[PDB]
């Protein structure tokens, strides 16, 4: 089910995306001293939920298709993360 | 006949916009609103707003040319 | 009249003067004006004759003011008669 | 010559080669000779395989004509 | 139009409906 | 059928392709002359050899037939679905 | 009498209709739109033909649990309210914020104090239906924003 797919992708890709090189480069560039792995997971979960709610009708309740969108849009989504978007996912969505 | 005028009601954004903005102003003009002289002056002002020749003069000109 | 006649390019003013509230259709307005002014009924040597008036047919789709133009010729020409196709009879048009 | 290749067979072959990633000692590179554009590939291949290709791809115009 | 932009009434909207009701008769 | 403004996305033809593929994977659609699974290996060899017309014609022009009739759709689709009103003609 | 901005609104809406026939709409339908706006204002005390009247005439000629019309009426209001704060950049709206605003917009149409809770509950149900249709996107307050569709 849609809820099942949403929970499974969050359970799966969170640790995969919490440790990618691009985000830890951008954190250094943006000097995010208060960033923690708990907030890292929350940012990844927000990303995944946003993709799911935007593209479930496009992909269906399919794990494989959503994974590839999560991989592709992840660099470009990271490029819009700045000092102002650490705590407001709404603003990051607006930028993205 | 001598002249045959064929008309197509084909659709186009620019032509339709021009036609609609002309028609709406025509319907604004034709709507109602020495007083005789003043009202004749206002009517001729509205005629000038849309035609280069006053229409009574045009009628007389046509009659004179035909005569 | 002679003051008006000397204006350069008087023909365009006359053509633009026909039915001002009707937008466009300049190729029809010119024909209407030409039929209003008409030509010369040259009764050459008496024994031969040529009609002096121009006949105009307005053919087109509905919503093209093929009818309201006649409601300008009827109000502009010195003597105009208006009839509808099905509201006329052969006896009625010609002679009774 | 990609355009003349049966795209269903190509898609199945790509999925087959995908199984090779379980081996730690194998690396695979793909060269696509395209005549017109990415449009034919996007039309003919399944949208699942396109996502497999797109994760790491490069685009290069090697035509003999380039801005005079 | 959008004239009713900020009529930030309290729970007095229930009393407003009471005014609507009790005098309609 | 919606009131207008005083001063429901039509999805692009390209994004629909994934939905079209999903509807063929899940056996709702089928080809016009789909023989399906062959009975024996000898016929299966020939089937894997021969290339049908459906393997060459464009993606958007491949004819399909339906396994579920609209009567069953209206019987199964909940009335609370926003496209239930379109289940009939 | 036609208002000046009503002319621009009318030509825009006429082009919108003319695009859809690529019966077929002619200029007679533009005159009909003017005539129907005139008739609607003729059933009212104001001669100013506001764009709302032309919108109503456009809807009446172009269109040729909870009831259909009552539900669809709230959708335009809520979408326009959210698009307003989209342009303003103000704080985003929760479900309660939308419900209270919508009730304020229809204070004069309510019949009784009992109908207050009925309409509030109907509004929440309509919000849930819209979310199920993905015309509104829920983000985290429980923030509702215009869906990417
Ligand atoms: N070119 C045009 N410019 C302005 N108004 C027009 C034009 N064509 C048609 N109209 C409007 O549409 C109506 C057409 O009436 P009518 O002459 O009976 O149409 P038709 O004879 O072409 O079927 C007129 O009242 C006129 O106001």
């Amino acid at each position: 089910n849609v809820d099942e797919v949403s929970t499974i992708l969050v359970m799966s890709r969170c640790g995969e995306l919490m440790e990618d090189s691009c985000l830890r480069k951008r954190i250094i560039e943006e000097q995010i001293t208060d960033c923690t792995d708990d907030q890292f997971q929350n940012v990844a979960a927000n990303f995944i939920h946003l993709i799911v709610q935007a593209f479930h009708s496009y992909t269906g309740n399919d794990i494989f298709a959503l994974n590839d969108l999560i991989d592709f849009k992840w660099p470009k989504y990271v490029s819009r993360i700045t000092k102002e978007n650490i705590f407001e996912p709404l603003a990051l969505y607006k930028s993205a | 006949f001598d002249i045959l005028c064929v008309v197509r009601d084909l659709v186009d954004e620019e032509a339709d916009e021009r036609l609609a903005t002309f028609v709406v102003d025509s319907h604004v003009r034709s709507h109602p609103e020495n007083a005789r002289q003043r009202r004749l002056q206002r009517q001729r002002k509205k005629e000038e707003e849309i035609s280069p020749i006053p229409q009574e003069l045009l009628m007389k000109y046509i009659h004179y040319a035909r005569t | 009249f002679r003051k008006i006649s000397r204006d350069r390019g008087i023909i365009d003013k006359i053509i633009s003067s026909m039915a001002p509230s009707i937008y466009g259709h300049r190729d029809i307005k010119t024909a209407v004006a030409c039929s209003l002014f008409g030509g010369v009924p040259k009764n050459v040597n008496g024994k031969h004759s040529i009609r002096g008036d121009i006949n105009v047919l307005l053919l087109g789709d509905p919503g093209t003011a093929k009818s309201q133009i006649l409601k300008y010729v009827e109000k502009t020409a010195h003597r105009a008669v208006f009839a509808t196709g099905q509201g006329a009879s052969a006896v009625g048009l010609t002679a009774s | 010559d990609v355009d003349s290749i049966n795209f269903n067979t190509l898609d199945n072959f790509i999925i087959l080669l995908k199984s090779a990633f379980k081996y730690d000692h194998v690396k695979i590179s793909l060269i696509f000779n395209i005549n017109t554009n990415l449009s034919n590939i996007e039309k003919n291949l399944r949208q699942s395989t396109i996502r497999l290709l797109k994760r790491n791809y490069h685009k290069l115009d090697v035509s003999s004509n380039k801005g005079f | 139009m959008y004239k009713e932009k900020m009529p930030d009434s309290q729970a007095n909207l229930m009393d407003r409906l009471r005014e609507r009701e009790r005098r309609s008769a | 059928r919606i009131p207008t403004v005083a001063p429901i996305k039509l999805w692009l033809k390209k994004d629909v392709k994934n939905v079209w593929e999903n509807l063929v994977q899940l056996d709702f659609f089928t080809e016009k002359s789909a023989v399906g699974l062959r009975d024996n290996a000898t016929a299966a060899f020939y089937a894997s050899n021969y290339q049908f017309q459906g393997t060459m014609i464009p993606f958007d022009l491949r004819s399909y037939q339906m396994q579920i009739i609209l009567q069953e759709l209206r019987r199964i689709i909940p009335k609370s679905n926003m496209y239930y009103s379109w289940t009939q003609l | 009498i036609l208002t000046k901005e009503a002319r621009s609104y009318l030509v825009e809406k006429y082009k919108e209709l003319r695009k859809d026939d690529a019966y077929r709409i002619t200029v007679r339908q533009l005159e009909s739109m003017i005539r129907l706006s005139e008739a609607i204002a003729r059933a009212n005390c104001v001669d100013e033909i506001t764009p709302s009247f032309i919108a109503e005439a456009y809807d009446l000629l172009r269109q040729s649990t909870v009831t259909y019309d009552k539900y669809v009426s709230m959708m335009n209001m809520i979408v326009r309210k959210i698009a307003e704060v989209d342009r303003e950049g103000a704080e985003e709206l929760t479900a309660v914020d939308i419900v209270d605003w919508y009730l304020l917009q229809k204070e004069n149409d309510l019949g009784s104090l009992a109908e207050y809770w009925e309409e509030r509950r109907l509004a929440f149900k309509v919000i849930k239906r819209l979310v199920k249709d993905r015309i509104l996107m829920e983000i985290h307050k429980t923030v509702y924003v215009i869906h990417p569709n």
